[PDB]
């Protein structure tokens, strides 16, 4: 069966754990295995998902996150404006890791439930139009966009 | 012993001219760098700041500083749409077919990213260009 490596980066703090904990649960609570058996328009396949959360800053083990991964879930909080221009750090790193530049990747504007708002919709919608990729908008805690974000990433790698 | 790099880094990723200026009246270092060699020149090309781009140059900042990718503020400008910027760097005297570490000029990501104003805007500054300089979804009489 087809089998999808897929890798959450982000910065420290932006909700990678928890948008990752939400994708595999199967029950809602107010243990479980990162190997999830899923169907994707008709074709029983694998996601096989690697959280950078604890590593962010061991430079070596984060190549080798990028080095295995086929596509990447770039997560920055909507809260956090470093976060935001991290995602090009991690985007660059990925890119010579790879050595490519068409490594498929998904950008996502995470606790967009929250009200303190510092990045912008339009300046994420812009930076994902010039990186050649979607943008999707979530939270974890309002169940917005989780799903989304994975199956869209999903989606990206079989385009490649 | 507050580090006034890092507050001028602060205060050019949040577009504030007030403290950046401040700053600098007080010797904050114009070209300090972060753990990624982005200075306060790359997070106004980045994010921008056209206010802020032009009161650095002013003050003296490096236009050709290259971060640990080997971008410079050209490279950022150029790939995420910011044509303003773009001009006023190469007016400070940007290198225009400088190459970062995978060997992309401004010029080649901005053809990728679909920015053919910059491209052109490039062209017109001697930008060198090439067939792997491929575009991605998108005077012309000076460059001809």
């Amino acid at each position: 069966m087809t089998e999808y490596k897929l890798v959450v980066v982000g910065a420290v703090g932006v909700g990678k754990s928890a948008l990752t904990i939400q994708l595999i649960q199967n029950h809602f609570v107010d243990e479980d295995s990162y190997r999830k058996q899923v169907v994707i328009d008709g074709e029983t396949c694998l996601l096989d998902i690697l959280d950078t959360a604890g590593q962010e800053e061991y430079s070596a083990m984060r190549d080798q996150y990028m080095r295995t991964g086929e596509g990447f879930l770039c997560v920055f909080a909507i809260n956090n404006t470093k976060s935001f221009e991290d995602i090009h750090h991690y985007r660059e790193q990925i890119k010579r890791v790879k050595d490519s530049e068409d490594v498929p990747m998904v950008l996502v504007g995470n606790k967009c439930d929250l009200p303190s708002r510092t990045v912008d919709t339009k300046q994420a919608q812009d930076l994902a139009r010039s990186y050649g990729i979607p943008f999707i908008e979530t939270s974890a805690k309002t169940r917005q966009g989780v799903d989304d974000a994975f199956y869209t990433l999903v989606r990206e790698i079989r385009k490649h | 012993h507050m580090d006034l790099g890092k507050k001028l880094l602060e205060a050019a990723r949040a577009g504030q001219d007030d403290e950046v200026r401040i700053l600098m009246a007080n010797g904050a270092d114009v070209n300090a760098s972060d753990r990624w060699g982005w200075t306060p020149l790359h997070l106004a090309a980045w994010w921008g700041h056209l206010e802020i781009v032009e009161v650095l140059l002013k003050r003296g900042a490096d236009v050709s500083a290259a971060d640990l990718h080997g971008q410079s503020p050209l490279h950022l400008a150029a790939m995420v749409g910011h044509l303003e910027i773009v001009e006023v760097l190469l007016k400070y005297g940007a290198d225009v077919n400088a190459k970062d570490t995978m060997g992309a000029t401004p010029l080649h990501l901005a053809a990728r990213s679909g920015h053919l104003e910059i491209v052109e805007e490039l062209l017109k500054n001697g930008a060198d260009m090439n067939a792997q300089d491929k575009f991605g979804k998108t005077d012309l009489a000076e460059i001809l």
